[PDB]
């Protein structure tokens, strides 16, 4: 709700203080990346 | 005349440093290992 405004009710975070009290918004998590890596085996390797 | 056999046959240990004769001058040439076997077959994801 904005004071000594046209609009109430209104929805989303405001663009003039969107931390009101925190710096860091931690976010813990398990992350899965299968990615195609380049690397081409434990070949390409002189034998000796 | 039998004495040219015999000494071709006895004295016939030193040629082995022959190789080495040829074998210091020459140029070798390593190579490494390819990936043998088939390859997995991996496309891209359904595209929209």
């Amino acid at each position: 709700k904005l004071t000594r405004t046209r609009l109430d009710r209104l929805y989303g975070l405001p663009a003039a203080d969107p931390n009101n009290g925190k710096e860091y918004y931690e976010i813990a998590g398990r992350f899965s990346l299968i990615s195609l890596v380049p690397s081409n085996d434990d070949y390409q390797t002189p034998i000796a | 005349a039998s004495l040219i056999y015999r000494q071709l046959l006895t004295n016939s240990y030193t040629v082995d440093l022959s190789d080495e004769i040829q074998e210091i001058g020459s140029t070798k040439s390593q190579n490494v290992t390819i990936n043998p076997g088939p390859f997995a077959q991996t496309g891209y994801a359904p595209v929209n």
